């Protein structure tokens, strides 16, 4: 009995998760005045094991303390546990199916990652609709006019909308997004041969995406501090923490 | 007899440990950072 | 099991990367509207290391901050595994062969 | 038909004396690395220390159209071991259309 | 038994420190760039 | 010092390990086994140092 | 037949291998693709008995 | 008694704290070199 607790606590020590990438957001930048997402990738430290990051055993609290909000366990949903076999065809742009996920095969094992966010989005909306059947969609992408949108939907105007122009067949098409409650995602972005275990292996690089809802996007972080907390089920937390005033641009940096 | 006795004491320092871990590179990435 | 893991925490701090050369930009230059391609070079920190750069496991990310663009993992395919044995073989514009990889 | 979508940049060289002339078609954002200095190893894809790995990154129809002025570009390559390299410029305007920025 | 709780505590604080010097040369090849 | 050389055959040796844990262990008759568990992650060399 | 099982009991306790010396892997490196062997070496754990 | 049980504790636990030694003193020279 000793043995196995004194084994299960040595591989507590070795969990060792880590931040990579950068801190990016993005608002309205002539009036910066709703916020809309946040992105930034993750990734384990070092070669040492793999790290857990199932929604179901895993969360994120956002706080912003100039401002009195605290939120827990904004983490709901990934992308990690979808095969690609499944999602390759069902999304159609114009003329064409345009593919979302991107894969590779090496050393006998395949890989699977996400070219953008906003594959990676749309990737979501699918996912939402028809894999994991859910009566409340906290997001719905649509290329619908936001207006026309308002009347075949009366309850899609109490959403923040944002919106990401793509270009597909050589003709712009545009997207509209509405977030009802401020939830976060996860998406493989690197060097994870693990598709539908939702276990980030050594290594890897995972993204992590928070959208902004109706109650929290309505506020701007001026002069205030932020911290996110990525709180695995064993082992080391990740306390995102940084200071920014202003958006500089459509995007920040950090 | 005393190695039933050391298993209390050792599980118990290595939560102590892990504890102060990880703090560590809690603090240690926000300063970097 | 620790000493195994204190091999790796030594080799994760060798390793590391420099901008070796310039950063190059093409775009079309009388009409500056059209964006053709970057080019730059990379090698290894110093003489400290092998980095393994297989598209599999490395990702080169992308981003801008004007036109709020952001991408991930631009990084597909590389030459590096391909051997000069096989390129050399045939490809041509005119009556006679040319030879790519030196 | 579908070659139309794509980008397009023109080369040219000079083959037995002949100018022979190349079009480009890309239709996705992408990057790859070649060999450009004392790689011996060839086939494994490493990279060890003292060869120079060269990296080029290919614009496509989703953002060639576009042209990166009077902002800051940002790219980044992060290895599985090691500290990832993170490039950070910005340009004012090109030159020659092929500018040091 | 001072030798498998302090091998832990070790690892424990080796993995700490590595995960340190790796986000601390991290900020320093993105400034000097 | 003994030297212990684990030649692998047709079954096996048609693999290669990647980004997994490689566990060995020898059992003698009376005292402890040796219990080794490494974690492989790119062979590189041709004669990998882990 | 106590006596022998303390002359026993000592043994178990007193002997017991280590691993010194790194330890080989090999494989064909231009491609990775198959494996070869894998080389070690053992040693007792310090100058207190034989194995 | 428990005379010979603590004697028989007391060589298994130095063996562990030797060998740790062992190890400790190795992957000290080796990441210092």
């Amino acid at each position: 009995k000793a043995k196995s607790t004194i084994n299960k606590g040595e591989e507590t020590a070795s969990t060792a998760l880590t931040l990579s990438g950068s801190v990016l957001y993005a608002v309205n930048y002539p009036s910066n005045t709703r916020s809309y997402w946040i992105y930034f990738t993750v990734s384990p430290s070092s070669g040492v094991s793999s790290v857990e990051l199932s929604p179901s055993t895993t969360a994120i609290s956002f706080t912003a303390s100039a401002e009195g909000i605290s939120y827990s366990n904004i983490y709901e949903y990934t992308l990690l546990t979808v095969s690609p076999s499944e999602l390759a065809n069902q999304v159609y742009a114009n003329g064409q199916y345009l593919d979302l996920v991107n894969q590779q095969t090496n050393a006998g094992q395949t890989y699977v990652y996400y070219p953008n966010p906003y594959y990676a989005l749309l990737a979501l909306n699918y996912t939402l609709s028809k894999i994991d059947k859910v009566s409340p969609s906290p997001l719905y992408i649509t290329t619908t006019t936001p207006s026309s949108a308002t009347q075949i939907y009366p309850f899609l105007a109490h959403d923040n909308m944002f919106t990401f122009t793509l270009n597909i067949s050589g003709t712009l098409v545009t997207y509209y997004a509405f977030v009802n409650q401020t939830f976060a995602f996860t998406y493989p972005v690197a060097g994870d041969p693990l598709i539908g275990s939702a276990i980030a292996p050594a290594g890897s690089v995972i993204g992590v995406m928070i959208l902004f809802g109706p109650d929290l996007g309505s506020h701007v972080f001026q002069y205030q501090t932020i911290t996110i907390q990525i709180t695995p089920n064993i082992g080391s937390p990740l306390t995102i923490s940084e200071y920014v005033y202003q958006p500089e641009g459509s995007v920040s940096v950090i | 007899l005393a190695g039933l006795d050391t298993a209390i004491i050792l599980i118990a320092f290595i939560i102590t440990a892990s504890v102060l871990a990880y703090v560590a590179i809690n603090m240690g990435l926000f300063v970097t950072q």
